């Protein structure tokens, strides 16, 4: 049970970022404009069973674009991302819609407006009605505090499986193992905890 | 092994493309990068394009005639023109071959859409470089082409859909204003023979399939195609009749009968009013007939999700809120039409119930749009009582919380006009929803919130009288409930809403004191419960009073022995002890509301005074302390006691604002005492321990102290009347403490904030303090541009900060920068165009429009000698850089300050208004206007970026550009087709005549 | 996870130490609970992200393991662990784990003692 999803949208809008906190938890700070496209497995635990995503994370700079529409064929779902403090970004939303449709006519398509958590926000909710002819679901979302950061898979997983109730859930998780400390490495760990207890955690002035 | 195809001195072999690909788009992981990157680089050759031809013809893998047909496209859409006439027609005819063929083959039609709809996209990529003028009968031949086969109809509808959006819908932005007009005009020119095939093929129908494909072409078409081909055939009968009754053709007919609503149609023509009115009447029989009745339950329908249900009723909702929202008054005055507008209506009320937050939304603003001109509009209201009545409920029943700021504001304001249509209405609706509450039929926490934020929300519309009644029966209901209620999870709700719904009618609470004591002090008792939510929301609920009511504290009500602000400040200490900082701050925050409502100074000030006691108490204890001990500042709880004083001052200044002076003249001295000490901690502890002191809870602490004091400072100055006091007083202990401290920290030790508190300073007290101002600048300029102009990332406050007080010196105090010398003038020049450079939106702005102001500055000074100088050295430099981030694609965000820019600098030259030559003697006859010299340089400049650019291309631009240098719209298309030109070879000269 | 009991739940976010990069890694925020198995008596940290509910956190709370102060915070604790099955196979981590408030680090290291103790059995 797997589907190809591609996400697509403006370079900097959140794409790679919003995949890679699904895929280990981490939130990347740094923009690393993707090359072409990254593609990435990703999988939910769900009533009905487990559901994977065969994730086609494109690259959204022109220079950095690779084979483009190329990277559509064969999607079975799409996310398309702006950013919310970029007004370019959601004026583009109509171009990666067309390049995407004309290759994917009749997929399940999430829009995303990413970086709800900016407090200057430049594309207000009035103005995102894109979504509407389109047939597209919409959420906001902010890859950085998590708001609504499930939304878009539990919604595309609704309609690939196709059953409304479909819910994400949590699996029963094993029972961990006993330890063994290898003397041997017993030095090795203290340096390794030393270097970690001296480089600051980030973010020290959030909620955690 | 793969990498081969990438070596063109072979001949490619077609059979390891097709590998590559297939490990691509089917293989995994470590297989599937390599291919990747191989594709990529094979793709990018620019010498690909001629293996297109071998590939469509000898490969067996449609993905790779896929990409081959990517490649073909770059050249078509970058280099055609280079290409001679012959090799052009080649293409162009293996192109058609290819479809045709396709298309012949019924196994391949079916199962192949991908690629001939690729192939398409291709083929419309090149009519838009060859059409009309190189291919004039291409239009006949798909006419003629289309008799022949139904296949090729249907993919030749495919085509001629691509073509309309080509030209129509994507145009503005990829093509010339004049290609625009010439592709848009040669459709106009043809398009009789078009709609001709169209209806022909909707007449006589059969295949679906062909019948859907068509369809879908003419939604486009009603983007711009005249009225009369809607109106003036059978075709508005067929779309609202036949076209709505089969399910394969309902959803496109659905969406181009919402077009069809929105064409540009004559206002004064009773038969086209009837035609319009007609259509709708058979568009609904078909629903009600065909699809569900107006009784269906669409939010269980939704619910299900079968088929294509969720898209058909998104998009009936879209057809009748475009319809109804132009046409509805067509329905209002016949009374043989009543049925027909209430049952459209009713389908509206039958979706607004549909759990689904973007649908609700688009219906949400149809509502609106109606009760908005039912409360205007006169004998209509009548018509819709029963539609009104339905939607309370439904707005009811879906009211947010307002912090869903937009939701939440269309929902009281629809709610408002619907309070206003029928009082009674409304009120009876919200008393028995909460009778539901009471009875625990309806009961739940997301329930009785929702209620809440409904009743809170139409405050303001009732009478007085009836305000009165209405929320004395809700309170008391609101009170039976908690009561009832067991446990403090449910109490603790009701009592939120309670505190919610009186928050939200101070008017009732103004015209009962005796009421609004007693919530007052209910909320204060609340202030001592540890139940999650309950003090804050004692505290929000409180300076919300507050706010609205604030007269009510300040005066001596009847049967009090004083304003009860006096009351609130002698037990301040006891009401508060179970608060945290932040809500201590809040409390005190309210109180500085209040104060400012007494308008006698000496009563104001005792009464700041009375308020400040504990903060400045302990305050006063610590300054001895802390000062005797400077150890003590490295006691943790100090740091903590210290912040939430200041934190408390800034409380009450920012609702005190100009009142608040004398408190900080009571503190400021020692403040900066205490910013001065804080400092020479934070920097032994980094000479100590190192850069990573910065991060530790001592260090932030110490810096959350300079940050605070800096954020009281600012929070006064920009609010203060008295600039004579400023001057006098603040400024300059202010400097003294924190300029040099931030020049003489490590870049990772200085506050951006300090920058954020200069720019307050200038924009208050700018011309007062010019010499302030230059020793800003001394402090802080050169320190920090080399802290930002390494690259675009690091120290992203310092970045936005930095240019802000770059901005606010430049608008108020230019004269700072006349007494820089040369060197440091440069490096400022620099910096504007470092800020040009960032893609960041906040410095970028910024940047533009300091260069603007600078200019103007400039401008202002007349025929002097620095202002000649300043040209001489740097209005090549102003007008190179801004073209640089105009045409890289990488500034798009920035185009209209740019392009601003960029208009002021060359009609300083088109008006003589530069005073000296712009060039040094001996590169041009001496006599030389300055005009001529502009000219020559950009032609040169844009010639060595665009080498593939004609001599005509440039010249054409130019001259385009410097006669349109006072019409702003004109200049920034004569750009844009600039932009466009640049991406392509062979572009027409007579494209900047455009008019 | 009926099988265990609830000692301890509280909020927090979970990092790891990537030695490549020298940098801290998030790897999920939500509850983090002590688990005592009801036949074993071994008591565990279990922990499940937000939203999606995966298990970030799966490990004995073994009596060798000492929870130490990160230089950036009095509200965190860092600590090596030698086996952890959140993403499957047994992994080492250098752990750090956050909390609301300094409170809570406190409380959630006296709990984590009361476990190793009940380990030691
Ligand atoms: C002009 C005044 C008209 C009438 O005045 C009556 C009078 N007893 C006023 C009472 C006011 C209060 C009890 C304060 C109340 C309305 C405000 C709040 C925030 C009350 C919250 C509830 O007490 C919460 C809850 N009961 C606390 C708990 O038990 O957990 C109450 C009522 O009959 C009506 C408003
Ligand atoms: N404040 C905020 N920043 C975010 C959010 N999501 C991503 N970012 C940041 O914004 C940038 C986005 O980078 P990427 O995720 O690589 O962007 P992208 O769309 O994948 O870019 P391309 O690969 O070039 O198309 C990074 O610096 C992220 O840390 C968010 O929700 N809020
Ligand atoms: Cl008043
Ligand atoms: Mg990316």
């Amino acid at each position: 049970v797997q589907f190809k999803l591609v996400l697509v949208g403006d370079g900097g809008t959140g794409k790679t970022t919003f995949v890679k906190r699904h895929l280990t938890g981490e939130f990347e700070k740094k923009y690393v404009a993707t090359l072409g496209v990254e593609v990435h497995p990703l999988v939910f635990h769900t009533n009905r069973g487990p559901i994977k995503f065969n994730v086609w994370d494109t690259a959204g700079l022109e220079k950095f674009g690779g084979l483009r529409d190329g990277y559509y064929i064969q999607a079975q779902c799409a996310i398309i991302m702006f950013d919310v403090t970029s007004r370019v970004t959601y004026k583009n939303v109509p171009n990666w819609h067309r390049d995407l449709v004309r290759v994917c006519e009749n997929i399940p398509i999430v829009l995303c407006g990413n970086k709800v958590d900016i407090k200057d926000r430049k594309v207000k909710a009035k103005s995102i009605v894109f979504h509407r002819k389109k047939n597209l679901q919409y959420y906001d979302i902010s890859a950085k505090s998590n708001y609504n950061f499930e939304k878009p898979f539990l919604w595309l997983a609704r309609k690939l499986i196709g059953d409304p109730n479909l819910e994400f859930v949590a699996m029963p998780a094993a029972a961990p193992p006993e330890v063994v400390m290898d003397p041997a490495l017993a030095a090795q760990y203290e340096h390794d905890l030393e270097v970690a207890q001296t480089t600051a955690l980030p973010d020290e002035d959030d909620d955690l | 092994s793969m990498e081969g195809i990438l070596d063109f001195s072979n001949d490619l072999d077609i059979a390891l493309l097709d590998q590559v690909v297939s490990t691509f788009y089917q293989g995994e992981g470590v297989q599937q990068k390599q291919a990747q990157e191989i594709l990529t680089k094979f793709q990018d050759n620019p010498d690909a394009w001629e293996k297109v031809d071998q590939i469509l013809q000898f490969s067996t893998n449609p993905q790779s005639k896929f990409i081959a047909l990517s490649i073909l496209d770059k050249l078509i859409t970058r280099k055609w023109k280079l290409l001679p006439n012959d090799h052009r027609i080649g293409i162009r005819n293996f192109v058609v071959g290819m479809i045709i063929s396709m298309c012949q083959d019924d196994e391949v039609f079916k199962t192949q859409k991908n690629l001939i709809n690729k192939s398409d996209l291709t083929l419309v990529q090149i009519l838009k470089q060859e059409w009309p003028q190189n291919w004039p009968e291409f239009i006949p031949e798909l006419i003629g082409s289309s008799s022949s086969s139904v296949n090729v109809c249907e993919n030749n509808m495919i085509v001629l859909k691509l073509l309309s959006e080509e030209v129509f819908d994507f145009s503005a932005e990829q093509m010339t204003q004049a290609k625009a007009l010439h592709l848009k005009n040669s459709m106009s020119k043809e398009f009789e023979q078009i709609f001709k095939l169209c209806f022909q093929v909707l007449e006589q129908g059969s295949s679906s399939s062909l019948i859907v494909a068509t369809l879908e072409s003419l939604l486009r078409y009603l983007h711009w195609i005249p009225y009369r081909y809607i109106y003036e055939t059978n075709i508005l009968e067929l779309l609202s009749t036949k076209f709505m009754t089969s399910p394969d053709t309902r959803a496109i007919t659905l969406k181009c009968l919402t077009e069809v609503s929105n064409l540009k149609i004559p206002q004064d023509n009773d038969l086209i009013k009837r035609q319009t009115v007609l259509f709708f009447q058979n568009t609904l029989q078909q629903i009600a007939t065909s699809v569900m009745p107006v009784t269906a339950d669409l939010k269980a329908t939704y619910a299900n999700a079968n088929g294509n249900d969720q898209s058909f009723l998104q998009d009936l909702a879209m057809f009748l809120t475009t319809y109804l929202a132009r046409n509805r008054a067509l329905l209002e005055s016949d009374e043989s039409l009543r049925e027909l507008l209430l049952n459209a209506h009713q389908y509206l009320i039958q979706l607004s119930k549909i759990e689904e937050r973007e649908l609700f939304k688009t219906t949400l603003d149809y509502w609106h749009n109606l009760v908005a001109d039912l409360f205007y509009e006169p004998l209509k209201k009548h018509i819709y009582e029963e539609i009104c009545s339905q939607l309370r409920l439904v707005i009811i029943e879906n009211m947010v919380r307002p912090e869903e700021i937009q939701l939440y504001k269309s929902e009281r304001e629809v709610l408002v006009y619907l309070t206003h249509l029928n009082v009674i209405d409304t009120e009876e609706i919200m008393i028995s929803k909460l009778a539901r509450q009471i009875d625990g039929s309806e009961w739940s926490w997301h329930n009785i919130n929702t209620l809440s934020w409904a009743i809170g929300s139409i405050s303001g519309t009732m009478s007085e009288d009836t305000e009165k009644r209405f929320v004395v029966t809700v309170i008391k209901d609101l009170l039976g409930l908690c009561e009832q209620k067991r446990g403090k999870d449910n109490k603790a709700v009701v009592a939120r809403d309670i505190m919610y719904v009186v928050g939200e009618y101070p008017r009732f609470l103004k015209a009962h004191w005796n009421f609004l004591r007693t919530v007052i002090l209910k909320l204060f008792e609340f202030m001592h419960e540890t139940h999650e939510g309950v003090q804050d929301m004692a505290c929000d609920t409180f300076i919300k009073i507050v706010q609205k009511c604030k007269y009510h504290f300040v005066i001596q009500q009847p049967r009090e022995s004083e304003p009860f602000i006096q009351t609130i400040i002698r037990d301040i200490q006891k009401t508060t002890a179970d608060l945290q900082p932040q809500q201590v701050h809040t409390f005190y925050k309210a109180c500085g509301i209040i104060i400012s409502e007494e308008r006698s100074v000496a009563e104001r000030n005792r009464l700041l005074s009375d308020l400040m006691q504990l903060p400045n108490m302990a305050w006063d204890t610590i300054v001895e302390q802390s000062t005797a001990n400077p150890t003590l500042l490295l006691d943790s709880e100090t740091v903590k006691i210290i912040a939430n004083i200041i934190k408390t001052n800034v409380a009450v200044c920012t609702s005190m604002g100009a009142d608040f002076y004398p408190q900080l003249g009571h503190i400021y001295y020692n403040m900066l005492q205490l910013y001065r000490a804080v400092s020479s901690m934070i920097s032994t502890q980094v000479a100590a321990e190192g850069l990573i002191a910065t991060k530790t809870p001592k260090v932030r602490g110490l810096r959350t102290i300079k940050k605070e004091i800096l954020k009281l400072v600012e929070t006064y100055i920009s609010k203060a009347r008295n600039l004579d006091d400023v001057v006098k007083v603040l400024v300059e202990p202010l400097l003294n403490a924190v300029l040099e401290d931030y020049m003489n920290n490590v870049p990772d030790a200085r506050d951006a904030e300090v920058l954020n508190c200069m720019t307050t300073v200038v924009e208050k007290v700018g011309h007062m303090i010019p010499q302030g101002v230059i020793l800003i600048l001394q402090s802080v300029f050169e320190c920090t541009l080399d802290m930002i102009n390494k690259d675009f990332t690091e120290y992203p406050e310092h970045r936005v900060e930095f240019y802000k007080l770059l901005k606010v010196i430049n608008e108020k105090s230019f004269a700072a920068f006349l007494e820089l010398p040369p060197a440091a003038f440069k490096l400022f020049v620099d910096a504007i165009c470092w800020a040009f450079k960032h893609n960041n939106r906040d410095v970028e702005v910024n940047g533009l429009q300091i260069a603007l102001d600078l200019v103007k500055n400039i401008e202002r000074m007349g025929n002097v000698p620095f202002a000649n100088e300043f040209h001489k050295n740097y209005f090549f430099i102003f007008v190179s850089e801004t073209f640089f981030v105009l045409t890289d694609s990488d500034h798009k965000s920035g185009f209209s300050k740019q392009a601003l820019l960029l208009m002021k600098l060359i009609s300083l030259v088109y008006d003589n208004k530069i005073s000296v030559p712009l060039y040094q003697e001996a590169e041009v006859p001496q006599g030389t206007s300055n005009q001529v010299y502009l000219s020559q340089y950009l032609a040169n400049m844009l010639s060595n970026a665009f080498p593939h650019l004609t001599s005509e291309q440039i010249a054409s631009f130019l001259s385009a550009l410097t006669k349109q240098c006072k019409d702003l719209v004109v200049f920034k298309g004569t750009l844009r087709d600039f932009l466009v030109q640049i991406k392509e070879v062979g572009g027409d000269p007579t494209d900047y005549l455009f008019a | 996870e009926e099988d265990e009991e609830v000692l301890y739940k509280v909020r927090a976010k979970l990092f790891r130490f990537d030695a490549d990069a020298k940098e801290w890694k998030e790897r999920g925020t939500g509850d983090c609970k002590f688990l005592k198995n009801k036949k074993t008596n071994k008591v565990r940290i279990l922990m499940r992200r937000d939203k999606t509910l995966k298990i970030c956190a799966n490990h004995i709370i073994a009596p060798e393991y000492t929870l130490k102060p990160n230089v950036g915070s009095d509200r965190s604790w860092v600590y090596a662990c030698t086996a952890d099955i959140a993403e499957g196979e047994a992994e080492a981590f250098t752990f750090a784990i956050r909390f609301g408030s300094k409170e809570n680090a406190d409380k959630f290291k006296e709990e984590f003692e009361k476990a190793q103790e009940i380990n030691k059995k």
